[PDB]
């Protein structure tokens, strides 16, 4: 149920396609480094046991309610957030060099709950919240453009000049 | 076990395509391929996975997702991946 | 049946909270095209909590009319308000009436109250003579007691 230690020694630990290493997180339950997959993950905690070799972190299909939690991890450069329900993200995140963040299908509600998003230095440079709520608000594009102009491809969509401009204009 | 997709913006290099592809796969469990055998882009991407319940999975809810601009065409591979 | 389902509409809009919102707003004018009272006011008063000159255009088509008339008052003209008063006098009620006299309050207000009084009916008809007085009576309070009799004469069974 609760993503422990116990848990952290024993998921199946590989090397991503991607060959971005890791080591996976599984005694009975909810992962990390590698394959976070289908194990009811409610909060995320106890990544020090993670003890920072990881460049990637697929959460997907858990229960997560927010993003917190995160000790410091030099290595982690992917975050595979999907099938959960990040409502928030917490906003101190700034784990140095996390250049790709997958929200697809969470229930992100505002506008301004994506402003912690722009902590994130200059490395978030790939982030996707298709299927989340706050996609179909107004002007959700251009705001997440001129707020976190560090994402170089939004939705899988690359950012461009236009939009950026269009972005200053509102 | 293995997806063939297609019509997809050629003009993404080849690492960021293979990056983003496998994490929107990703969703539906573990894909196993590292890269593109293809090496040609134009949409025909094989994505490789572990189990064959998330390969359908992805078949069924990914079917024309809009990726890179274009509604991305997924099917069934005509033979097994030389990794399974 | 059908108002149930324009009630869950506007509901599960409500608990939304922009072009989705539009093709929905689409389908509220369209509902309340097939439907045209009160009902409709309220999903007029949603639209226009949404993003309210239609709260009108509805009311204009349904010809009520001065419950369109004090929520454009209350949404912000002598002229418009007698252009009101007219069509209210032609759509008539009385507190409608009533709302329509209290608007325009000055012998244009008195050929008002007269022709109320002409047409709660009786009693505001003497407010409004003595109102008049004040800044052939008993022949419209005559006949405002038939037409008094005749209403509660008047209020498959239907």
């Amino acid at each position: 149920m609760k993503f422990t230690p116990s848990i952290v020694i024993d998921a199946p630990q590989y090397y991503v396609d991607h060959f971005n290493g890791k080591y996976n997180v599984d005694k009975c339950v909810i992962l990390r480094d590698l394959q976070l997959e289908t194990d009811s993950e409610s909060m995320p905690s106890s990544l020090k046991h993670l003890t920072k070799p990881t460049h990637i972190l697929d959460l997907t299909n858990n229960d997560l309610i927010m993003i917190p939690d995160l000790s410091r991890r030099d290595d982690i450069h992917t975050l595979l957030l999907g099938r959960n329900n990040i409502v928030e993200v917490d906003g101190r995140l700034l784990p140095m060099n996390v250049q790709n963040l997958t929200l697809s299908n969470n229930s992100i509600r505002r506008f301004e709950d994506l402003q912690r998003l722009r902590r994130a230095p200059r490395t978030l440079k790939n982030l996707t919240l298709i299927g989340n709520q706050v996609c179909h608000l107004a002007n959700y594009r251009e705001h997440v453009l001129r707020l976190v102009p560090h994402l170089e491809t939004l939705d899988f969509q690359n950012v461009t000049a236009e939009e950026r401009k269009s972005a200053m204009s509102f | 076990n293995t997806l063939y997709v297609s019509q997809l913006n050629e003009k993404i290099n080849m690492q960021r395509l293979r990056v983003n592809l496998f994490l929107l796969f990703a969703t539906f469990g573990e894909v196993l391929k590292v890269s593109m055998n293809f090496k040609k882009q134009r949409g025909q991407a094989f994505i490789t996975m572990r189990t064959i319940d998330q390969a359908s999975l992805a078949q069924i809810s990914l079917n024309g997702e809009r990726f890179f601009g274009k509604p991305l065409k997924v099917e069934f591979s005509k033979s097994e991946t030389k990794t399974l | 049946s059908l108002t149930q389902m324009v009630d869950v509409i506007e509901q599960t809009v409500v608990k939304y909270g922009d072009s989705i919102k539009l093709a929905l707003e689409t389908i509220l004018w369209q509902i309340l095209r097939k439907y045209p009272f009160g009902f409709w006011k309220r999903f007029a008063t949603i639209e226009y909590q949404l993003f309210i000159a239609v709260l009108a255009t509805s009311v204009k088509w349904f010809p009520l009319w001065c419950d369109y008339l004090n929520v454009l008052c209350v949404n912000n003209e002598t002229d418009f308000i007698r252009n009101n008063f007219e069509i209210a006098k032609d759509l008539i009620s009385h507190p409608f009436w009533d709302k329509f006299i209290e608007f325009e309050v000055w012998h244009n207000v008195q050929r008002i109250y007269e022709y109320i009084i002409e047409v709660h009916q009786y009693a505001r008809f003497f407010t409004s003579y003595k109102k008049f007085l004040n800044e052939i009576d008993i022949v419209l309070r005559k006949t405002q007691t038939t037409v008094n009799e005749i209403w509660q004469f008047e209020s498959n069974d239907d």
